């Protein structure tokens, strides 16, 4: 059961790039492709990223796209960036300025069916099709327009398919232009109706991480980088490795998503690691629910967690595992919902990550997510309440009530996330 | 206790003891119908979406 | 010789089928090869065990077993495990995309789809017995697989076999090992789908199970190898009669008319003792009057519940290792005096019993210690209701919300089946009230 | 912390063992619908027994025994003495009986000055291993309007010139013990995945001849107020903090 990754951006193609590095050495595979690992498990399910090649070599499924070349020329330039298949490599020359529209529509028009004749023959060759996966930047104008065009053209050609992406939320503590809250506001309302799990990478929660928790007083992107590519690597832990949960995106998603709009996850990591003692499984899972650990800035103890799963990674006794995480059930019960029984599930992988010998990775889907769609809300009427910066929009076609529509989808949804939040 | 019907045989033994005494098929069709039903209300919410896609 | 099919569906019923088919190679004396040296008539034979095995002109014995998973990776195991030799590679069936853990998609979308395949394969199956008794069915009621596909097969095989009887052995869903937070939805769908289609069903909660591997055998985390090698030996003596020769038990109509007054009530709950640890140096061997008490322990029932505060409609023990007639019967009068044991009034009260004088047979370095003596006490009490119950309360919990139910419409079910097999869920719990107050 | 429900509200006993387990600052109290408590102090129709002990690493607890019908409904419980082996004949402290139709005490014993009539009534707690207290203090419902124990023995030395103990506790802690020992099969919880407990009130009558009858049994009996702080405590101390240990004697154990 293969799955396609798709990295679309800058801040796509680059955590994408990370998180390639990252899982390949993982799996023992070396940038020229070749695998030199001791263990067959490393081996089993890497059909589910890569694509077996002459000689026994691997070659990820994977499709990088960007409207400008650089990025793509750097990752090239990487240390594996040969691993990636030449052809896989879609980009154009006019960039998109930071514009969703020229992502959603005018530039991204021109470079869309060219991405998708790359997805057709991967998809083709797959003999079992998970679905996809998208790693992009809600803020820009590339990953966030044209990415979110993409998944709408993905869903048409292949509607039973499983729709998943990581999102990268922008955050005035990392920003690179004003309009961040109208490329974002505008990309939510795509991913609410086109995706069926959505992970909220938010880079204020990447920031504050590095800042207050890792002592880092100015973070580099690629600081925030090394965040995303652990807790993408800890998402994707039970995708690529035979364990006792040998799972698959849509497992995942009927498990975690009681209503189709609720699929927005909060991640979470432990322990946070900057770029030799190991934690005990009590504090990895303190931790874990930590809301300092939490990828997303948002308060889990504001809201009720609907449904969660963990994973624990590296050598450790399963019985204290789920003493642990029964301990902090029970002792927590009130920010559990109690209209969902057994809410929290709980997979253990013997083979920790590069680095570590014991980790944890959390995934949320806690009402408490609606802090971050409420920040961005609040940044985006304050401008379009005057219909600042909008002409840069309207002039390539859009219309004041598209934004609208976005605005009333979102605030929607952070409705919903709150009905829920005080039933019974 | 009353012991009743002991049968032997080589493998073993069977007996009944007693303490105190007393005081439409669906259709294939119709499976078939309700499976068709099923795969017809599928379908339209695909097209509906295929629709929804195409606006 | 009267046949029986064996049919494994979904994950959890393939892994059990996996360890009884293994234990009855065992207690029979087959080799993963599929010989029987014990067995001189070559290729043929209406010898008791040929109600379970048939035979080649070449000695093998193959199962009159079914795999079916609409995924390929649990079946891909027993193509290439220690028993890969005993079966046809047609009698095991895969499919591409499995169920996802969603009735509905098990039932209707993917379900529809090589329903025909399984069918034409049983019937080649029921084509090679002379007189078919009927079907044991095995899997699991949170399973997308085990809930939606087996209640439409469940359908089907009362249409193609309507004459033929068929037995079903569930695996309740418990938190402590469930793979899925929909397993209520999937189990209320599944039994409402299934009921009167199915002559006897054998609950066995995962919980129960847990426990008992985690109390009696002292193991910390208990796995699903675990689980299903004590499982085989319920099911075991529970097929015992089938196999062997006896009287009791002898054909699948047997366990209605014996054990199942009422149609619906047909859920019989299970008493299994004694389960020793191997690693325990020097068991001391327990009296027949010993492990014939421990059937009254809620501690060693397959689903926890207490019969003190319900009423019994039957009574069976099957007794395998040295156990003599009036061993029994003055076990039987002691605990009698001590015990609440009402019997509804409509019933007599009693017991039927069989022993088999070949003891428990067990797997060689497993973690379970042979014993000289063991039984299975089957018996139809009302308080196996409250395992409804607690079901049905979490089932109450989510479908206010309506939590979970777009993957049930989006797949074509409509959302009033639910609240259709809800109440047949709600009648089911009444009938039980009534016969047992 | 450990946790615990109430869904009974009405009860004044219960109510202050809540306030007592909550001021422990160990205690902490869930909503009635959450399934993750330690100790349910539940309702008193259709309790959901079915529901206990369920759920994974949890020790769970109930105020009730599943079964203590059967002594607490008065046409229960003359069916139980009559059916029952392990009484029938041998009650000589039931009265004759077949609400329900029972005889009348031409002659009870008579409290003066004043003429005065009386039933007593003490309070019984069964603890999750069967272990049967009887609460020191009781109280004579008289004819405030309550009399207690230190006082009635002086009465019965003055003027019948006997003890309390003596004369009227040995025959009151003989029926009590009588009546749990029998339905100990039917209702015990020591090999059960949940627990049970249970405050139970016994109600006696005294005739002429200093010789106690049963009266009845209740359930889920109230206190007087003057020792309502007392008993809460020992429920909490020997009842539940026996099974969720933190970090004199009211009773008197009745032994079997
Ligand atoms: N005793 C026992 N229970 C099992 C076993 N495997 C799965 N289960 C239980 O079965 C339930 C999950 O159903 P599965 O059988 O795994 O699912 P399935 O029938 O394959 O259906 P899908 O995977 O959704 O297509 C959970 O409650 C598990 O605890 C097993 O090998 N032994
Ligand atoms: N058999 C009986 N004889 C006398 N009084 C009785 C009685 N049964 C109940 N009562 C009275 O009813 C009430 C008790 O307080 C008691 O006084
Ligand atoms: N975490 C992270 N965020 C990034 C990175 N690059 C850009 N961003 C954020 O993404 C948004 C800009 O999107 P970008 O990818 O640069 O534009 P695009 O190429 O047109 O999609 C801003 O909010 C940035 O803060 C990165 O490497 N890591
Ligand atoms: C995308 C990787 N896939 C995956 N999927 C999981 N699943 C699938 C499943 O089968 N059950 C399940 C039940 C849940 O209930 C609240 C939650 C999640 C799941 C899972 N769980 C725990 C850790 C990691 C996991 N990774
Ligand atoms: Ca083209
Ligand atoms: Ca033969
Ligand atoms: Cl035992
Ligand atoms: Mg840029
Ligand atoms: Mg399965």
């Amino acid at each position: 059961r293969e799955i396609v990754h798709i990295q679309a951006g800058q801040c796509g193609n680059q955590i994408g790039a990370k998180f390639w590095e990252v899982i390949s050495d993982e799996h023992g595979i070396d940038p020229t492709g070749s695998y030199h690992g001791d263990s067959d498990l490393q081996l089993e399910r890497i059909n589910v990223y890569y694509n077996e090649a002459t000689g026994n070599k691997y070659v990820p499924r994977a499709i990088l796209v960007d409207l400008e070349p650089g990025t793509m020329d750097s990752v090239r330039s990487g240390p594996f960036g040969q691993i990636f298949r030449p052809d896989n490599f879609v980009f154009g020359q006019s960039g998109a300025g930071n514009n969703w529209a020229k992502g959603h529509y005018t530039e991204g028009a021109e470079l869309v069916d060219s991405v998708l004749d790359v997805v057709r023959k991967e998809s083709e060759s797959c003999d079992c099709l998970q679905g996809f996966q998208l790693t992009h930047s809600l803020g820009g104008g590339t990953g966030s327009g044209m990415g979110t065009l993409l998944i709408s053209k993905i869903r048409e050609e292949y509607p039973d398919r499983i729709m998943n992406t990581f999102s990268v939320m922008p955050s005035p503590k990392v920003s690179d232009t004003v309009v961040e809250p109208y490329n974002a506001t505008l990309s939510v309302h795509q991913l609410v109706e086109n995706t069926d799990e959505t992970y909220c990478i938010d880079n204020e929660a990447l920031y504050d991480i590095c800042f207050r928790t890792l002592k880092l007083t100015t973070p580099t992107y690629g600081d925030l980088n090394h965040l995303v590519s652990a807790t993408m690597s800890g998402v994707t832990t039970c995708l690529r490795f035979p364990g006792q949960l040998n799972a698959d995106l849509r497992k995942l998603a009927v498990n975690m998503v009681p209503f189709p709009r609720l699929h927005f996850f909060m991640p979470g990591f432990a322990p946070l690691t900057s770029r030799y003692r190991a934690l005990t499984v009590p504090e990895l899972t303190q931790q874990m629910f930590d809301s300092k650990n939490m990828m997303a800035a948002c308060d889990p103890r504001h809201g009720r967690y609907l449904t969660v799963a963990a994973i624990f990674r590296g050598r450790m006794s399963m019985k204290e595992v789920d003493e642990q995480m029964l301990n902090v059930q029970n002792k927590n019960s009130s920010y559990f919902v109690e209209w969902i029984p057994n809410n929290v599930k709980t997979a253990v992988c013997d083979i920790p990550p590069r680095g570590l010998k014991m980790s944890a990775t959390f995934i949320g889907n806690s009402t408490a997510i609606q802090e971050l769609f409420k920040r961005i809300s609040e940044q985006f009427t304050a401008m379009f309440r005057r219909k600042a910066f909008l002409h840069w929009y309207t002039g390539e076609g859009m219309d004041e009530m598209e934004f609208t529509e976005a605005e009333s989808n979102m605030n929607d949804l952070v409705s919903e996330y709150q009905q829920y939040q005080d039933a019974t | 206790m009353e012991v009743i019907e002991l049968n032997k045989c080589t493998s073993g033994q069977s007996f009944e003891v007693i303490l105190k005494p007393p005081s439409r098929d669906p259709s294939l069709e119709e499976i078939q119908k309700k499976l068709e039903a099923a795969e017809e209300r599928r379908k339209y919410q695909e097209a509906e979406l295929l629709k929804h896609l195409a606006e | 010789m009267r046949e029986c099919i064996s049919i494994h569906v979904g994950q959890a019923g393939v892994q059990i089928g996996n360890a009884c088919w293994e234990l009855y190679c065992l207690e029979h004396g087959i080799q993963p090869d599929g010989q029987m040296p014990s067995d001189k008539t070559i290729g043929g034979g209406d010898d008791s065990f040929n109600t379970f095995f048939s035979e080649t002109g070449a000695g093998k014995h193959v199962p009159r077993a079914v795999f079916v998973d609409l995924e390929p990776t649990v079946i891909d195991e027993v193509r290439t495990g220690t028993y890969r030799q005993l079966f046809h590679p047609e009698q095991l069936i895969t499919g591409k995309e499995d169920a996802a853990n969603n009735y509905a998609r098990g039932h209707y979308t993917i379900g529809k789809e090589i329903i025909d395949l399984v069918l034409d394969r049983i019937r080649k199956l029921a084509d090679q017995c002379t007189g078919l008794q009927g079907f044991l069915v095995f899997h699991s009621f949170g399973g997308g697989t085990g809930s939606g596909f087996t209640s439409l097969l469940m359908e089907r095989l009362s249409v193609d076999y309507g004459k033929k009887s068929k037995l079903e052995f569930s695996i309740y869903p418990a938190p402590q090992v469930s793979t899925a937070v929909v397993e209520p939805y999937n189990s209320i769908l599944t039994t409402h789908t299934t009921l009167e289609h199915s002559d006897c069903a054998f609950m066995v909660d995962n919980e129960a199970i847990y426990d008992i591997c985690r109390r009696n055998l002292d193991i910390e985390r208990p796995t699903y190898t675990n689980l299903n090698r004590l499982i085989s030996q319920i099911v075991s003596s529970i097929t015992a009669s089938l196999r062997f020769d006896g009287a009791l038990n002898v054909d699948l109509t047997e366990f209605q008319t014996n054990l199942v007054p009422y149609p619906r009530i047909h859920f019989p709950l299970a008493t299994y003792a004694p389960v020793i640890s191997a690693e325990k140096a020097y068991h001391e061997q327990l009296s027949v009057a010993e492990i014939t008490n421990a059937c009254f322990e809620p501690a060693n029932q397959m689903v926890k519940c207490d019969p003190r505060h319900g009423k019994y409609m039957a009574c069976c023990l099957l007794y395998r290792g040295d156990v003599v007639p009036k061993d029994v019967n003055a076990a039987i009068a002691t605990i009698k005096t001590k015990r609440s044991i009402q019997f509804v009034d409509w019933c007599p009260t009693g017991f039927k019993v069989g022993i088999n004088y070949q003891p428990p047979t067990v797997v060689p370095g497993g973690d379970l210690a042979k014993v000289q003596r063991a039984v299975c006490m089957l018996s139809n009490t009302t308080a196996i209701a409250e395992a409804w119950a607690r079901l049905d309360h979490k089932f109450d919990l989510m479908y206010a919300k309506r939590a979970f139910v777009h993957w049930y419409v989006g797949e074509g079910m409509e959302e009033g089946e639910f609240s259709e097999a809800r109440e047949d869920m709600a009648a089911l719990e009444k009938d039980y009230e009534e016969v047992g107050v | 912390m450990y946790t615990f429900v109430v869904r009974d509200e009405n009860s004044s006993v219960y109510a202050e063992v809540s306030r007592l387990l909550l001021a422990t600052g160990q205690w902490k109290r869930l909503r009635k619908d959450n399934p993750r408590f330690n100790l349910m102090l539940g309702e008193r129709n259709r309790l959901p027994f079915g529901r206990l002990g369920h759920e994974p690493g949890l020790v769970q607890l109930v105020n009730y025994y599943r079964g203590a019908d059967k002594l607490c409904r008065k046409a229960s419980l003359v069916k139980l003495i009559k059916t029952s082996p392990e009484l029938s004949e041998s009650c000589t402290w039931f009265p004759e009986s077949y609400h329900v139709i029972q005889k009348y005490l031409e002659k009870p014993l008579l409290l003066e000055p004043g003429h005065r009539k009386f039933d007593i009534r003490s309070w019984v707690l069964v603890d999750h291993l069967y272990n049967i207290y009887l609460y020191r203090e009781g109280v004579l419902r008289t004819s405030g309007n309550e009399m207690f124990f230190e006082e009635f023995n002086q009465y019965l030395m003055d003027a019948l010139n006997t003890t309390l103990e003596n004369s009227i506790l040995l025959q009151i802690k003989h029926i009590i013990r009588s009546c749990l020992m029998c339905i100990e099969p039917a209702i015990s919880t020591k090999h059960l995945h949940y627990q049970s407990f249970q405050l139970f009130g016994f109600d006696f009558m005294v005739d002429e001849e200093l010789k106690v009858w049963l009266i009845e049994v209740n359930g889920a009996p109230a206190c007087a107020q003057k020792l309502y702080a007392e008993l809460c405590q020992g429920i909490v101390d020997v009842a539940i903090s026996s099974v969720f240990p933190l970090a004199t004697s009211i009773f008197i154990k009745l032994h079997h």
